[PDB]
RNA sequence: AGGACCGAACCGACUAAUGUUGAAAAAUUAGCGGAUGACUUGUGGCUGGGGGUGAAAGGCCAAUCAAACCGGGAGAUAGCU
RNA sequence: GCUCGCCGGAAGACCAAGGGUUCCUGUCCAACGUUAAUCGGGGCAGGGUGAGUCGACCCCUAAGGCGAGGCCGAAAGGCGUAGUCGAUGGGAAACAGGUUAAUAUUCCUGUACUUGGUGUUACUGCGAAGGGGGGACGGAGAAGGCUAUGUUGGCCGGGCGACGGUUGUCCCGGUUUAAGCGUGUAGGCUGGUUUUCCAGGCAAAUCCGGAAAAUCAAGGCUGAGGCGUGAUGACGAGGCACUACGGUGCUGAAGCAACAAAUGCCCUGCUUCCAGGAAAAGCCUCUAAGCAUCAGGUAACAUCAAAUCGUACCCCAAACCGACACAGGUGGUCAGGUAGAGAAUACCAAGGCGCUUGAGAGAACUCGGGUGAAGGAACUAGGCAAAAUGGUGCCGUAACUUCGGGAGAAGGCACGCUGAUAUGUAGGUGAGGUCCCUCGCGGAUGGAGCUGAAAUCAGUCGAAGAUACCAGCUGGCUGCAACUGUUUAUUAAAAACACAGCACUGUGCAAACACGAAAGUGGACGUAUACGGUGUGACGCCUGCCCGGUGCCGGAAGGUUAAUU
């Protein structure tokens, strides 16, 4: 639920919560976590090569389970849980067998619904198919862009991906993008859209809220000296410049996809 | 056990001072000078062989040597070991 | 005020110490240089 | 509940006077701002010179910064004193 | 030595870091010490640091470093796997009393505990680099139970007062005792126990996980404190005897209760929130290979061992960082009384100090303060500076508003002491006694003693009762920036930067992008409700026309056009 803030004090004046009451309050599923410390933005020469990352709460990873390669035993889902490394939530299911394991959550999952993976599942939210067995027109996430890699496409909060076709050895999947895409027929999805579409809707409210999430502030290229940004310099505010990266690029239209590997499977480009 | 050779070598001279006096005669210890690299097993296996005494246990410790003014040159006394060594009740060394 | 130098034996050591210069090309060559100008003391090691 | 309120420690530095061969190569005194947070602090680590880092002042990078310091090319060159 | 003054959330006490003999004793006064110096952190000599349980070393990992092979690179080298290092974190165990000139949880006395090796006895399925559990974790909030600690009474010892009074509802001092061992308390958490089966836990598993039955209603784990014991001991106000008057020798009474009470402990708890809160070992457990009446495991007993290095001294400072015996800087720990909301403030305790030039004088002027007739901003660029306001309770409070605010708006009244209500109230605490008891650190009733606001009435002193210290000036119109934040270390704190929000734009994952001759790495163990760039800057109402110029995007007929031939 959507739930706004009342004004006691000028940070939460404009604060929008999403809060879920069905998400488990204890400690997450031990056995299914790992340590993942933050990089601040720099890589293994010690240089920032990501800007404005730094900070934030600390965060366990939960290993997800995004390859749903465990066919023909059914699992019941135990609870939904909040993931700190992700918009969507995830969701403890228990297997027949005794194993636990972590998957994203889909619209309409809740604790006790049954869900399986294999090439004679049901056609069910949360269940996982190769893409031959799932009828076009369906609705799916998670999907894999290789046979037997796991999920790629659409995991963030509320998306989706259609099979708008199929064809041969391969099916064309519309993207939430927009972008008209191949992918081969044996990749797996799991049935539905992923959950917490109201993710969307929160307002942060204050700086501090964004700090908290381990983003550093931008400062605008305009503001800087010359030395520092081609938008630099000026007595007063001044510009008068095509629009550039801090690195010289323009920014404002022009395209950086340069992949004539990847070409072959783009049926139509975003637009 | 630790060869004869060895422990001829341990026990360098026997140390004199107020304090060392008192320990005497108040807690039945003798105090000595013991080479620097000496283990309390060394010690006490040096003193009961040598001085045909009954040793109880053996407390060390390293005195640091003093830096002195030699005319206007500066030099260092060597560091040094010291033991506190407890003989049993009615030793009388 | 709070000045530049503030000691820390470990620093000390770890920036500027004997394994520290012999553990690179450049390093044992701040050893050569100061051994041929005749240096009583090589390093902060001590 | 809160980048909520008053206010010590703690962090800062708005005003004034003193000091200006100083008590001090940036402080003292009286007042002043924040004070559960985008807070503050200890230890250790990483980023290096056309490079870093910068809530951006050309700021900071060992009392040095519109290109650090040390050695070297080197007795640079100086129609100038 | 006697007085006086100053600090006392420190200017006292204990550490880390850093220093390294500055520590203690004797001796010296040339130089050093902003003067003198018999003194000294000065010179000279001698002494002084005692550990199974404190700390390091050691075992274990974090960020990060190094990295066999490897991948990559003119060379030098870069990156990284197996590994191996790296604390600021996890991992066994000791307390009280005494003692030196100078160390002490280390020495002595008393009383404990831990780990490991051997060996004896009894029983026995033992075994890992592998599996599982545990270790193991956030912020905020509330309340209860406690203790440290303090106050009062009692008790014991001492006193009867330099000047009126002082045998008492009088004055001064003491009234201390640990770890361990036993007890398992306030309180917290969890349903137990037994069989059968199993696509899980890189193979196995009696362990964990899952499924199904039967059966039982209490079973287990965690836990401050109290009490007992430790302890017929130790310590003890003082008193007595010496003194080489420096300090030793001898002896020791009481040693209880109530009430108050932490920011410490129960608490790694409980409640609640979103921003969702290390790892690895020690520890427990399961088995594999293998051993298989052996080794090996468990329990009791005895014995041996527990090395090495640090331990002096300063440590908000004359010993560290600042050239100085320098108004500076420097992390952690302890936290008495009266008053007070308080770790503020004043005055004190324990404890520590008077800041290493003095003596006079009592000019101008300078500095830091006090008070000021009448006037009251007339001063000045400018109320700069100063003066003023200032507490608690109650009454009362406007425009405007995003309905929270504005607000402590503004403004006003009360306030001391004594007595009474009530020889100390409401409230808190709760002894004895009594009753019960699934019987104890138990439940009910009971109210002694103790503690103790606030209010009203009456009186009373002063010029003045929030008496000192401490402690908002207030209001009106207006520009700018929504707001809290950030900034030119050392002349600029702002209207500048940031911000939540908005928009454009790139990016389909081996993403764009950035660092890098490369390998790689960040982006992200993320995946378009995501990530990068650019501009604008909460919110409200809005955001008009121009594609000629310069850019960017799409186009692919034609013109022109490179290497090549
Ligand atoms: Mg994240
Ligand atoms: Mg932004
Ligand atoms: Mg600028
Ligand atoms: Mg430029
Ligand atoms: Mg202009
Ligand atoms: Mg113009
Ligand atoms: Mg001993
Ligand atoms: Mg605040
Ligand atoms: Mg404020
Ligand atoms: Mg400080
Ligand atoms: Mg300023
Ligand atoms: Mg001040
Ligand atoms: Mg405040
Ligand atoms: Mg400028
Ligand atoms: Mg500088
Ligand atoms: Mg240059
Ligand atoms: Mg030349
Ligand atoms: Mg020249
Ligand atoms: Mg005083
Ligand atoms: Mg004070
Ligand atoms: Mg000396
Ligand atoms: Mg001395
Ligand atoms: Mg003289
Ligand atoms: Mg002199
Ligand atoms: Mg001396
Ligand atoms: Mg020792
Ligand atoms: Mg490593
Ligand atoms: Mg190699
Ligand atoms: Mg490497
Ligand atoms: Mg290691
Ligand atoms: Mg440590
Ligand atoms: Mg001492
Ligand atoms: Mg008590
Ligand atoms: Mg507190
Ligand atoms: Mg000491
Ligand atoms: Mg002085
Ligand atoms: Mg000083
Ligand atoms: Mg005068
Ligand atoms: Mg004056
Ligand atoms: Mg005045
Ligand atoms: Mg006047
Ligand atoms: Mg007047
Ligand atoms: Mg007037
Ligand atoms: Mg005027
Ligand atoms: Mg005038
Ligand atoms: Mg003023
Ligand atoms: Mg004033
Ligand atoms: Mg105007
Ligand atoms: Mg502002
Ligand atoms: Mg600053
Ligand atoms: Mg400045
Ligand atoms: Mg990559
Ligand atoms: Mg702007």
């Amino acid at each position: 639920a959507v739930v706004k803030c009342k004004p006691t004090s000028p940070g939460r004046r404009h604060v929008v919560k999403v809060v879920n009451p069905e998400l488990h309050k204890g400690k997450p599923f031990a056995p299914l976590l790992e340590k993942n410390s933050k990089s601040g933005g720099r890589n293994n020469n010690g240089r920032i090569t990501t800007r404005h990352i730094g900070g934030g709460h600390k965060q366990a990873y939960r290993i997800v389970d995004f390859k749903r390669n465990k066919d023909g035993i059914p699992a019941v889902v135990e609870r939904l849980e909040y993931d700190p490394n992700r918009s969507a939530n995830i969701a403890l299911v228990l297997y027949k067998d005794g194993e636990r394991r972590y998957i994203l959550a889909p619209k309409g999952l809740k604790a006790g619904d049954q869900i399986q993976s294999g090439v004679d599942a049901a056609i069910k939210p949360g269940n996982t198919l190769p893409m031959r067995n799932i009828p076009v027109g369906s609705t799916v996430h998670n999907v894999e862009m290789k046979p037997g890699k796991g999920g790629q496409l659409a995991r963030s909060a509320g998306t989706y991906v259609q099979i708008v076709a199929r064809d041969g050895a391969y099916v064309t999947l519309r993207l939430r993008s927009g972008e008209m895409r191949k992918v081969e027929a044996d990749c797996r999805a799991t049935l539905g859209e992923v959950g917490n579409a109201e993710h969307m809707l929160r307002v942060l409210g204050k700086a501090g809220a964004a700090r908290w999430r381990g983003v550093r502030p931008t400062v605008r290229g305009t503001a800087m000296n010359p030395v520092d940004h081609p938008h630099g310099g000026g007595e007063g505010r001044n510009f008068g410049k095509h629009p550039v990266t801090p690195w010289g690029v323009q920014t404002k239209g022009k395209k950086t996809r340069s992949n004539k590997r990847t070409d072959k499977f783009i049926v139509r480009r975003r637009s | 056990m630790i060869r004869e050779e060895r422990l001829l070598k341990v026990l360098r001279a026997p140390h004199v001072s107020e304090k060392a006096s008192t320990a005497m005669e108040k807690s039945n210890t003798i105090v000595l000078k013991v080479a620097k690299d000496a283990t309390k097993a060394e010690i006490k296996a040096a003193v009961q062989k040598l001085f045909e005494v009954e040793v109880e246990v053996v407390n060390t410790l390293v005195v640091k040597g003093k830096v002195k003014r030699h005319g206007q040159r500066i030099g260092r006394r060597s560091d040094w070991k010291k033991a506190y060594v407890t003989l049993k009740e009615g030793q009388n060394l | 005020m709070k000045r530049t130098f503030q000691p820390s034996v470990l620093k000390r050591n770890r920036s500027h110490g004997f394994r520290a210069r012999m553990a690179t090309k450049n390093g044992r060559q701040v050893l050569a240089r100061r051994r041929a100008k005749g240096r009583a003391r090589l390093t902060v090691s001590k």
